[PDB]
């Protein structure tokens, strides 16, 4: 389902075809039509991207992750910057908690994970833009 | 070769044992069928010819079927009782021609009518209606006679016969001492 | 180079003829046919199956007359049969249902026109009345013993094609030799005609008739059978007058196997009988 309880057709239909495997295997591929990555966005302007830096109200070292081996109590800040944002649990969207020192601010209170928009507080300059990537495995 | 089945209707009443005419003459058209049989065989042998008669009760005496040594041995206990049965005598064979083997064989049936007919000019237009309608090949051959010969056959068969390019032939036999293999075989229906 | 998902369609009319021609599954080896067509790459369906007379040499090529096996195909071929073969079958009585050298052998000349070649072995001698599990077999390519055995796709099906598992035959003769899943296919003609007339072969004529045989034969017959039945409920009573002494002394753990309720329940369900009856005599008796 969605933020607002209602649920995505994709995922749905992703998942059922997913299910849909026994008879024939190739139709698993269908699976990437339901994967919803967990994240936020404070994306200000389409082409100027901001910076937000919130901080979390549990511990760092129990949301990190869970590295493999090798086979040759608050944390200051969250880890998420430059908006890349990380995976984030639904149950870590209560104990969030915005810096009252940051710079900027939307126009509604972030309470929930979702889709957000940035509003610029201070109307100056010193905007913080960053660049893009360049060629590579992606366009 | 020729492609074709052989139907024969052959006469089994009294009447083709008296004394005017040949000495039995089921004999002699049993001949007949033997040189037609054989003609056809030395023409083409995978023509299969039938044996049924036109009794009241008709039975189907030999499948269709090319080998001719056991319609040899068919050919005889004709089993002397009836008189004439012409409606189904004619819807005894030509409905019965869809359960030949080779579907490429054309449609053929003759008959040996020995008998008057007993069925009204009605029943001669709607069984030459039926025949004409299905577009099979009727050979008519009349052996003895009480009335005339062909009064109202004429018309029957005028009427029965379509494509009058090389279409069907009738064969009337006058009275003679003569066999009747030879004039039986003057048409083109024979070889 | 290529292979697919193939299965084997059983109708009621191959699996008929395979019971009749277990039944006529003597010792001596016996030879058929399954006919069919071919719609597509892995779907093949049987529907005609005949029997073959039985000869001196058994199982082989020279007992396959082309002459009557082209006869009896041709005399099906002018009657409403156009199907072509599909396979042969036969039975393997006793030594298990594996195929001897002779018959991967014709099996091996007989597959030179259909790339299928299906084979099917019932033996109805050993199996017991309870399942009647078949198994259909085929032939894998010699050349292929450098790639993968079997690329078939759709691996779902093996674990229903696992129920064969006997520990000697299956994977004791697997090499160069495997087998196919079989499934079934049923039309509401057969449903309904099948199932209406098994129902009927255990009901009446006018279902009307044993009913009253039953019903008068409570007061006759079943009277012996009640008063056996109490003698065995008060057999088990005689030790039941016992079981509170025990029950009454230790009251831990089970070790008597026997339960004494649900054979009483038993008893109870055939005495009910009377009680079921009684109605069927108050409705003969009112109209
Ligand atoms: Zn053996």
């Amino acid at each position: 389902q969605s933020r607002t309880g209602h649920t995505h057709m994709p995922s749905v239909v992703g998942v059922l075809v997913f299910t849909q495997f026994w008879f024939w295997f190739p139709l698993s591929h269908f699976l990437s039509l339901a994967y919803t990555p967990t994240c936020v966005i404070g994306l200000n302007k389409d082409l100027k991207m901001p910076k937000v830096q919130y901080k979390s109200n549990c511990k760092p070292s129990t949301f990190a992750y869970p590295a493999p081996l090798e086979v040759p109590s608050i944390t200051a800040k969250a880890k998420k910057k430059e908006k890349n944002p990380a995976r984030v649990m639904p149950a870590q969207l209560k104990v969030l908690t915005m810096p009252e020192t940051c710079r900027y601010q939307p126009f509604k209170p972030l309470s929930i994970g979702g889709i957000i928009i940035l509003k610029d507080t201070s109307e100056d300059i010193e905007e913080l833009v960053e660049p893009v990537a360049a060629h590579g495995p992606k366009i | 070769m020729v492609l074709e089945s052989t139907m024969v209707c052959v006469d089994n009443s009294e009447y083709m044992r008296n004394g005017d005419f040949l000495p039995t003459r089921l004999q002699a058209q049993q001949d007949a069928v033997n040189i037609v049989c054989h003609s056809k065989t030395r023409s083409n042998p995978e023509n299969n010819v039938g044996l049924i008669t036109l009794a009241n009760d008709c039975e189907v005496l030999t499948t269709l079927t090319p080998d001719t040594g056991r319609i040899l041995s068919k050919l005889h206990t004709v089993q002397p009782k009836g008189k004439i049965t012409f409606c189904t005598g004619i819807r005894v064979a030509h409905l019965a021609l869809k359960h030949r083997q080779g579907k490429n064989h054309k449609m053929r049936i003759i008959a040996f009518v020995g008998s008057p007919v007993e069925d009204n000019e009605k029943d001669l237009v709607k069984l030459a209606k039926r025949l004409k309608k299905e577009k099979v090949n009727v050979d008519i051959i009349n052996f003895g006679e009480e009335e005339v010969n062909t009064e109202k056959l004429t018309a029957f068969v005028n009427t029965l016969n379509g494509k009058d390019g090389t279409g069907s032939h009738l064969v009337t036999v006058p009275p003679g001492p003569s066999l009747a293999d030879a004039l039986i075989s003057s048409p083109i229906l024979a070889g | 180079a290529v292979d697919t998902a193939e299965q084997v369609y059983i109708s009621s009319l191959a699996l008929l003829k395979m019971l009749k021609h277990g039944r006529a599954g003597v010792p001596m080896e016996v030879m058929g046919l399954m006919l069919g067509e071919f719609v597509d790459d892995y779907t093949v369906r049987v529907i005609d199956v005949f029997a073959m007379p039985q000869s001196g040499t058994g199982v082989s090529v020279e007992a396959v007359d082309p002459v009557f096996q082209a006869k009896m195909l041709d005399m099906l071929k002018q009657t409403g049969r156009p199907e072509m073969v599909v396979g042969w079958y036969h039975s393997h009585p006793g030594f298990g249902c594996w195929l001897s050298g002779v018959d991967i052998n014709t099996q091996q000349s007989f597959e030179a026109l259909s790339e299928r070649a299906v084979a099917v072995v019932v033996d109805p001698i050993q199996s017991v009345k309870g399942k009647v599990v078949i198994d259909a077999f085929r032939l894998i390519n010699a050349n292929m013993m450098v790639l993968g055995h079997e690329p078939r796709q759709t691996t779902s099906n093996l674990g229903h094609l696992n129920k064969p598992s006997i520990q000697a035959l299956i994977h004791g003769l697997n090499r160069h030799y495997y087998s196919i899943t079989i499934n079934y296919r049923k039309n509401e003609l057969e449903q309904k005609m099948l199932l209406n007339l098994h129902k009927k072969s255990w009901m009446e004529g006018l279902t009307l008739q044993d009913y009253s045989e039953h019903c008068k034969h409570n007061e006759s017959v079943v009277k012996e059978m009640l008063e056996l039945a109490k003698n065995y409920n008060k057999a088990v009573e005689e030790e039941d007058k016992m079981t509170p002494e025990q029950l009454a002394i230790k009251n831990v753990g089970k070790q008597d196997p026997k339960r004494h309720l649900e054979e009483h329940v038993d008893v109870l369900m055939t005495s009910n009988i009377v009680q079921c009856l009684a109605a069927m005599l108050d409705t003969v008796v009112f109209k």
